[PDB]
């Protein structure tokens, strides 16, 4: 009845969910963070701006 | 155990192997290199194997 | 920057022995159509060194600078191949034994390149480039016969330089057509004149009994004197007569494995002994360097008439350890040989 | 069961040259009230939403409403055969894979029955809803081309800018600097040349002009055209098609590395 | 993703995205498995390597997939495919798929409380093994025993070719 | 990927602006995987 | 009115007349009754029954829709980095309506021979578009294939046919074609196809065509290998350090023009099964491989097989 | 592409008043004329003349007739009228990668005859040359249009081809003629050419062209030419091959003197003849099997042979290998002759 | 000793265009009722035969029947550089290897003239009955290969079928299937040429792409073309050139199986 692989099934949709490599998905959720702040500043400045 | 490991270098040396040992890097256990990737090239090999 | 490369001679005039040679091969620059060399000799012997000193005689002081470049060559079974260079402007330095059996897809390849820059490149100062070969002991049959090729096919585009230890391996046709240089090993004399030379230019003085004994347990190996003197110059401040040479922790590592083997000739025993070779090749020593410092340990133990016998069982398993791909086989196989012919020794 | 009959099919040549480079793929989101063509481009900066009417068509008819998406590429290849004046027909089944195009020549019996695989999308209908633009302006299809072709050979970056008397378009390039400004030309003989404003507070915006060439590559599809362009919204290039539906048309301004004080 | 695959219809790809790194305003993901691109490529990056992932934290995940499949599976099984695998979450992921809706491996009881009967057997299926022996033969009882039987010592020659 | 056509002239002309500006839909459906390609 | 093949005329249909391979064959039986496939890669010898297996796998799944929901792409096709770019690609994304549980098969026949860049253009698109589509890859040797494809997929391994079940097979045809036979007919065939059912069946439709009985001298007619008979004899020779008739036996062979090659191969595949002691079995075979290595490194000569006889007798007459 | 017009011009190409093309003189044209593989002939005319032909693997030693057999059975069941539109013959001389298999062979294949219908036929020539992924696409091609057309795989050896294009076909093996059978051929010959032969030139001629009917007319015809007669020592002069009274005196030295004066005689005589290590170990393996040894003598000679030869392929130091085999003579048959 | 006198270099231009990569080489054939040319591909799929009268030259004047075969890379490299306008001369010797082409000055002052090699290749007649056909129908020339760039722009292989309304073509290609229809009444205002038909049993078959494409090369030699099929007696597509000769293509049709249950 079911129509995907597991991979895909199974697939970790939240960062925590990743298996080992923890400071390198560390770097990668903190470097997102940073980015999504940037994103976010742009979003602000240009509301600001009018 | 003598016996038989001593067969079994006669093996590793004196036999054919299936896959080519140390075909593009060095044997085991080396340093200078052994990053050896895959083919990026779509012809063909044309070899004489 | 130790002191192997820091005060490693620049100049043909500079050598401190084969002085001789020294002259000869500064004749030989001198000729302007110098042939392609085949320079050989002991570890440590100063073969490099020699090689560089000609170079700078040749072309100028530019060959001093050296940089690092990735080349990429792809094979003709379509699965490239990556390998490292050392090169300047006048020279390249390669060693195609890295590549395996594709060390010909180094050699068909990368001095034609260079020999397309020798159509590229105009400096007027001399009408090649040298391509030095590390290791070229180490190609195969094949690879020797693209060598011998690429110089019959780019005489007068390149010269090459072929640096070895053993020319046993090379072919007769790769050697008909290159000068040897044969490069012996310093005496002991000329080790304690080097380990001098090179205490008192750093403003240091050791005395003659710490330099001779220097000497000795370098085995006539100058890089490995100068390695070991300044490991004393760190163990200690001043030079005393008495003070210990640290040794290698590799060889003491074999000479307890060669005791281990000695002293018990059991199953288990054989099996530990196993998992000290695979720690020494884990390690990356070469195996051939493991069985002749297993076959220099093990001898000493040996009564006269089993030392013959122990050196042509390491000598087999050394020739079937080159004939073969995983080496700890042929290396335990000797051992298990070994512990076997020693403990029926022993029980007579 | 889908079947739409275009008595002319110059119009849709002439869109899918306009739209023959922006988008990837066309999706139909076909209900009994029209037809549906809402796409989005590779980059997803811009959006395109053609609409037509049920009665611009001979025949129109829709069992249950359906959504196809088929690629840009395979309809540019069908509709280079397509004439200027001819019939085409869309044909579909219930729950179909592919989807069927009949181009009727203008012989007595020349019938191309050009048929094409459904490419399975999984994105619906993506669009904002309505709300109240400040700045509206009515201005000609020709000149906007002109202007996007000069300010393209000027430079690659303008700002758009509403005004009182119009709408400024300004652009800085390593050739030159590309002013325009636009004035009221209302009180002109043709209702299209005529340009009024409906603008009600000044803002301005920094866009990309190739997406400008393909913005006005639809150029003779329409007499005139409305731009809607408000506070942080998509500019909205609206080509209203006479009894036979419409076309919107979606920017997304070009971000701004504001620096601080 | 796979910076590393360059073709000859991929003209210019290195400096499109270099092109990409002096003038973008939105952040950049590269991903390979090559060791040699990040020497290759020139450009100022921040270096994230992913290293090998423990094996136990692998095998309870596997563990966890399975128990939520209604499967009870020993920890040894999983290490033997992991390190088979070489440490391959997702190549080990799809061969648990496939020898799980397939049926499992072989039903064994074996308690442990540290009861449905444990699915032991998947390293052995993995090689391609069971179509080698019956499914009442174990591999290491098959080694430890004597072998005298024609039909076995082909069993025998067929693992090892198989393994070589 | 390496599973779709990427040029350079390409993938420069068709997503420098997914970069350089916003995104026209902000709101609904936004957290998917558009795979870029040109046939 | 065409002679059909029996190799053609005898394919297995359905997935349980497929025999060897046990459980790998009776996973897929399962895999196709129920459905969800991963993406396979199933890897063996030739002629043991993975394209036959793969194709009644997709039968089963698709049905009337393997009309449509099946692409199929051999040695004989394109396969180019384009081709894997393009044509693989939109296959994938195509919409096709099926079942729930079924998806697209795209099978890729001999993925030795695909090309190492086409591989790397296959992984993505063989990892995303796994909602709808699946991947079946039959090969021969699986390390010719690259470590992300097989990544990607679940690799499934095939062995060579035991003789009974080659047997069984052989009596299936044969019952089923009014074949004349015996036993050393069945012999000879089981013995010329060593693990391949391919090979069986077509030197059984030879040796039916040629000569219409099935006993061993036809076979080895029709086939023409060197005659396990005397190379038996010539192994039994060398057990008993007969080196002269040993000799005599492998001059005729030479003689008879028969390459290096096949005669140290027979020789093997005759003393892998020869009766003597284990001991004497494992000096055989060693002497036999160092001799086999010799002739494929190049140096094949009558010299080279009469030493390895000697090598043979010397094991024998010394301790 | 081409590469055809070669060998149209050398059909009929002689200068016929000087030159003497023995080997093209005497040429089967049909599969009556062919007087050998009496079998295989019948077997394909059996095939042939009953409708159904298999895909056919023809190898072994060349020389031993296989493509005119090829050419006849071809020839005699198409005409001349409707042959190449039917009939494709290519090889592997024509090679630019893989293309030939999917260029004209995959196109060829696919479609029906054009004039008179019926089924058609691809002879591949040195069908070894080809490489593995090749063959993988060959076998699919001819598993797909087995029903529309034939194939005729001409190799040289049948250890280069994969097993499953093997499996397609049925092998024929075409193998070296019982010396007896040319012998009538050779006093045909030379009854027809007026030359003088001995029976050891006779001898001489089947020894060393192994059942080759070329092999043996090109010695014949060159040793006519050089000297006028032929006995054992004018052909093995004109060959340069090791002749038997050489080999002999080799032997009688390892056997009869010291190790010093035997090995001066034998480097002398290696000098004098231009003679091989090679060679010399390939006679004295032939001359040992016809001496009177003891059976541990004999199997001592054997090995030490075998590994002399396997020693000298690796390209060592020619003059120490002659000493291994001189040792190997004065370790065993020295002392049992001097005891 | 031959001799011809071609009155047109646009005849021998698109002849040599037509047969560019079809063939691998010409053996022209001369009679005293004219000049003939057959061959066959080098994949054996496809057969060129073109007839020329004596009649049509100029001055073609002959002594006795001779095969000439010229490979034609050199040919076509040399008659790259020819005159559509201009009028050519072709000249051979009796017995000599070596064979003249003079194209006079298309400038008026300067008169070219180039020498070919000559290879002899195993030609014979390929005695080929013209047997009555059950499909005949005569179409435009142009309007052919429009139709073969259409089709075989989508798929791999052309169904070519000729039923009582028409002819008809067919690809069902990994896009989808394209697919047009030609009718009795419909005649185009291109060419102002009508479809017409002696048919008696309708014929369906299919072709590979680049044969049937390379046919279409020789658009430009007639204004109307004659396809020709029949159940077993192949295609062939003619060209009936102005004045009287003819050039006349066969093509295999590939081997079309039933589908397994
Ligand atoms: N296990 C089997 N059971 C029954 N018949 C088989 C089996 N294996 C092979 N055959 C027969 O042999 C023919 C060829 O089998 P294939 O499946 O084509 O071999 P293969 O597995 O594809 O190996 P390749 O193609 O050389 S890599 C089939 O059509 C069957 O007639
Ligand atoms: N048994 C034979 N008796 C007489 N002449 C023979 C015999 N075998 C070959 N020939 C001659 O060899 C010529 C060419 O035969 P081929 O079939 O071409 O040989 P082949 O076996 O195919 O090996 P090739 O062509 O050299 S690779 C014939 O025309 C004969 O003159
Ligand atoms: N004439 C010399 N004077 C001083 N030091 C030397 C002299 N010759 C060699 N050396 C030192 O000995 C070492 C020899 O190493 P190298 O040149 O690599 O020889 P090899 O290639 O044989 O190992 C160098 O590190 C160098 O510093
Ligand atoms: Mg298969
Ligand atoms: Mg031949």
């Amino acid at each position: 009845t079911e129509d995907m692989l597991w991979t895909e099934k199974y697939q970790p949709q939240t960062a925590s969910e990743l298996i080992g490599n923890e400071l390198a998905i560390k770097k990668l959720h903190s470097w997102l963070k940073d980015w999504k702040r940037r994103a976010e500043l742009e979003e602000r400045q240009n509301l600001k701006g009018k | 155990l003598s016996e038989f490991m001593d067969n079994m270098s006669f093996l590793d040396a004196l036999l054919t192997d299936v896959r080519e040992q140390n075909k593009y890097g060095r044997n085991d256990f080396s340093w200078t290199n052994g990053k050896v990737t895959s083919g990026l090239c779509d012809e063909f090999s044309l070899e004489s194997n | 920057s130790l002191w192997v490369d820091k005060y490693r001679p620049c100049s043909l005039g500079r050598l401190d022995y084969h002085k001789e040679q020294a002259a000869q091969l500064r004749n030989l620059v001198q000729c302007g159509d110098f042939p392609h060399l085949l320079v050989y000799g002991p570890s440590g012997a100063g073969k490099k060194t020699r090689i560089m000193c000609i170079l700078r005689e040749l072309y100028g002081v530019g060959v001093e600078k050296l940089r690092i470049e990735h080349q990429t060559i792809t094979t003709p079974s379509k699965k490239k191949i990556e390998i490292s260079t050392i090169a300047s402007n006048y020279h390249l330095e390669v060693n195609p034994s890295d590549a395996g059996n594709s060390d010909r897809v180094v050699i068909q390849e990368m001095l034609k390149t260079v020999a397309q820059s020798q159509q590229l490149e105009t400096n007027s100062q001399r009408d090649f480039k040298v391509v030095l070969l590390t290791e070229v002991d180490k190609l195969t049959k094949d690879a020797q016969h693209a060598l011998r090729r690429t110089m019959e096919k780019y005489m007068s585009t390149c010269r090459l330089i072929l640096c070895c230890n053993s020319t046993s391996k090379v072919i007769p046709p790769i050697r008909s057509r290159c000068l040897a240089v044969r490069v012996p090993a310093p005496s002991i004399e000329d080790i304690c004149h080097v380990l001098s030379t090179v205490c008192k230019k750093e403003g240091l003085n050791l005395p003659s009994q710490l330099a001779h004994r220097l000497a000795e347990k370098s085995c006539r190996n100058l890089r490995k004197a100068l390695l070991m003197c300044e490991a004393c110059r760190v163990q200690q401040y001043p030079f005393t007569a008495d003070q210990e040479i640290p040794e290698t922790d590799w060889e003491v590592y074999l000479r307890e494995t060669a005791n281990a083997i000695v002293s018990q000739q059991t199953p288990q025993r054989l099996l530990e002994v196993r998992g000290r070779l695979y720690e020494l090749l884990t390690h990356c020593i070469p195996p051939e360097i493991i069985m002749k410092g297993l076959l220099s340990e093990l001898l000493h133990n040996c009564d006269g008439q089993l030392k013959g016998e122990v050196a042509q069982m390491a000598a087999y398993y050394e020739h079937r350890l080159q004939l073969g791909s995983k080496a700890i086989y042929h290396l335990e196989a000797f051992v298990a040989k070994f512990m076997a012919l020693y403990k029926k020794f022993m029980e007579d | 069961m889908f079947e739409a009959r275009l008595v002319q099919g110059s119009i849709l040549k002439k869109v899918l040259e306009a739209l023959k480079d922006l988008i990837n793929e066309a999706c139909w989101d076909i209900s009994s009230s029209g037809v549906n063509l809402q796409s989005m481009d590779s980059s997803h900066v811009s959006l395109v939403q053609l609409t037509l009417r049920s009665e611009g068509f001979d025949t129109y008819r829709c069992d249950r409403n359906l959504a196809m998406g088929v690629n840009l590429t395979s309809m540019s290849k069908i509709l280079k055969c397509a004439g200027n004046e001819d019939i085409i027909t869309l044909r579909a089944e219930d729950n179909a894979d592919t989807l069927a195009l009949v181009f009727e020549a203008p012989n007595q019996e020349k019938v191309s029955d050009y048929e094409m695989k459904l490419m399975d999308l999984d994105v619906e209908q993506l669009g904002i809803p309505e709300q109240e633009y400040s700045c509206v302006v009515k201005m000609p299809s020709g000149e906007f081309a002109r202007i996007c072709r000069d300010l393209s050979h000027i430079g690659d970056a303008v700002v758009i800018s509403c005004a009182k008397d119009g709408v400024k378009f300004s652009a800085s390039g390593e050739l030159g600097n590309g002013n325009i400004k636009l004035s009221q030309t209302s009180n002109v003989d043709k209702e299209e040349e005529a340009v009024t404003i409906e603008m009600n507070e000044p803002v301005q915006l920094t866009f990309a002009l190739r997406y400008l060439n393909f913005f006005t590559k639809a150029t003779p599809l329409s007499s005139t055209v409305t731009l809607s362009m408000s506070a942080d919204v998509p500019l909205v290039v609206e080509y209203k098609i006479a009894d036979m539906g419409h076309l919107k048309y979606y920017l997304a301004p070009k971000i701004e590395d504001e620096e601080g004080s | 993703e796979e910076v590393d695959v360059i073709f000859d219809e991929d003209a210019g790809f290195l400096n499109a995205i270099k092109t990409f790194m002096a003038t973008t305003k939105r952040p950049v993901i590269l991903t390979t498995s090559d060791p040699t691109f990040s020497l290759m490529f020139d450009g100022c990056f921040e270096e994230i390597k992913f290293s090998t992932p423990s094996l136990l934290n692998v095998a309870s995940y596997l563990q966890m997939i399975c128990l939520t499949e209604n499967f009870r599976t020993d920890v040894k099984d999983f290490v033997t495919l992991l390190t088979a695998n070489t440490c391959d979450i997702r190549k080990s992921i799809l061969y648990l798929q496939f020898w799980i809706r397939s049926g499992g491996g072989v039903l064994e009881e074996r308690p442990l409380t540290l009861l449905p009967k444990c699915d032991s057997g998947c390293a052995e299926t993995l090689f391609g093994l069971k179509n080698i022996f019956s499914p009442s033969e174990d591999l290491f009882s098959f080694l430890k025993h004597k072998i005298t039987m024609k039909e076995e010592w082909h069993k025998f020659i067929q693992l090892l070719t198989e393994f070589q | 990927n390496a599973s779709s056509q990427r040029s350079g002239r390409q993938i420069l002309s068709q997503l420098k602006e997914a970069t350089q500006s916003h995104q026209v839909d902000k709101q609904g459906v936004n957290s998917q995987k558009p795979c870029f390609f040109n046939s | 009115h065409y002679e059909l093949p029996w190799v053609e005329k005898y394919r297995p249909v359905k997935l349980n007349e497929i025999v060897g391979n046990e459980d790998t064959v009776s996973r897929l039986e399962v895999f196709a009754r129920e459905g969800n496939v991963p993406n396979i890669i199933i890897a063996g010898p030739p002629g043991t029954g993975k394209t036959t297996s793969i194709l009644c796998l997709a039968r089963a799944l698709l049905g009337p829709a393997l009309k449509d929901a099946m692409l199929e792409l051999n040695a004989s096709n394109d396969r180019g980095i384009d081709v894997v770019r393009n044509k693989i690609k939109m296959f994938a994304q195509q919409k096709v309506t099926l079942p729930k549980g079924r998806h697209k098969i795209i099978i890729l026949d001999e993925a030795d021979s695909m090309t190492d860049g086409a591989q790397q253009a296959l992984r993505r698109t063989m990892e995303i578009y796994s909602k709808t589509t699946r991947f079946a890859l039959a090969c021969n040797a699986s390390d010719k294939i690259i470590e992300p494809i097989q990544s990607r997929c679940a690799v499934l391994r095939y062995t060579k046919l035991t003789d009974a079940q080659i047997l069984t097979r052989l009596m299936n045809v044969i019952e089923k074609e009014r074949v004349p036979y015996t036993d050393d007919g069945l012999e000879a065939i089981i013995f010329t196809a060593q693990g391949d059912m391919r090979q069986a069946l077509n030197n059984l439709q030879s040796t039916f065509s040629g000569f219409g009985f099935i006993n061993s001298e036809n076979v080895f007619k029709v086939c023409d290998e060197p005659h396990p008979l005397l190379v038996k004899e010539m192994i039994q020779h060398c057990v008993n350090a007969n080196i002269d008739e040993a000799y005599k036996i492998l001059a005729h062979l030479w003689h008879l023009g028969y390459s290096p090659e096949d005669i140290i191969g027979n020789i093997f595949r005759v003393c892998k099964t020869f009766q003597m002691a284990e001991y004497l079995k494992l000096e055989f075979i060693k002497e036999i491989g160092y001799t086999h290595m010799k002739i494929a490194e190049g140096v094949n000569s009558l010299l080279q097989m009469a030493g390895l006889l000697a090598r043979l007798c010397q094991k024998t007459m010394a301790p | 592409m081409e590469t055809s017009a070669l060998k149209q011009q050398e059909q009929p190409a002689a200068t016929k008043i000087r030159n003497l093309p023995w080997v093209e003189k005497y040429r089967p044209q049909t599969l009556n004329d062919l007087i050998s593989h009496q079998d295989i002939l019948s077997t394909i005319q059996k095939f042939i003349n009953e409708d159904r032909l298999p895909h056919l693997l023809l190898y072994g030693p060349p020389g031993t007739g296989k493509t005119s057999t090829i050419l006849a059975c071809a020839k005699q069941l198409y005409k001349d009228k409707e042959f190449g539109s039917m009939v494709l013959e290519l090889n592997a001389s024509d090679d630019r990668g893989i293309d030939i298999i999917r260029g004209p062979i995959l196109s060829f294949a696919s479609t029906r005859t054009i004039f008179k219908k019926g089924f058609k036929l691809v002879i591949l020539d040195e069908a070894d040359a080809m490489t593995q992924d090749a063959q993988n696409a060959l076998r699919r091609v001819i598993e797909k249009f087995t029903e529309n057309t034939r194939f005729c795989l001409i190799c040289n050896y049948l250890s280069k081809i994969i097993p499953a294009l093997q499996s397609r076909c049925t092998r024929f093996r075409f193998g070296p003629l019982t010396p007896e059978l040319m012998v009538p051929r050779l006093e045909h010959v030379v009854e027809e050419e007026k030359v003088d032969i001995s029976e050891d030139g006779m001898k001489a001629l089947v020894t060393l062209s192994s059942g080759d009917m070329r092999r043996a007319l090109n010695i014949l015809q060159s040793t006519n030419m050089a000297f006028g007669k032929v006995t054992e020592e004018t052909v093995y002069t004109c060959t340069g091959h090791p002749l038997k009274s050489d080999i002999a005196n080799i032997l009688d030295w390892m056997l009869n003197q010291d190790f010093t004066t035997a090995y001066r005689n034998i480097t002398e005589l290696k000098t004098l003849k231009g003679l091989a290590l090679h060679d010399i170990l390939t006679e004295i393996h032939l001359f040992v099997h016809r001496v009177d040894f003891p059976s541990s003598v004999r199997i001592h000679l054997l090995t030490k042979m075998a590994d002399i030869e396997y020693r000298l392929s690796v390209g060592t130091n020619e003059k120490i290998q002659l000493s291994s085999l001189i040792a190997a003579f004065q370790v065993t048959r020295d002392l049992i002759v001097a005891e």
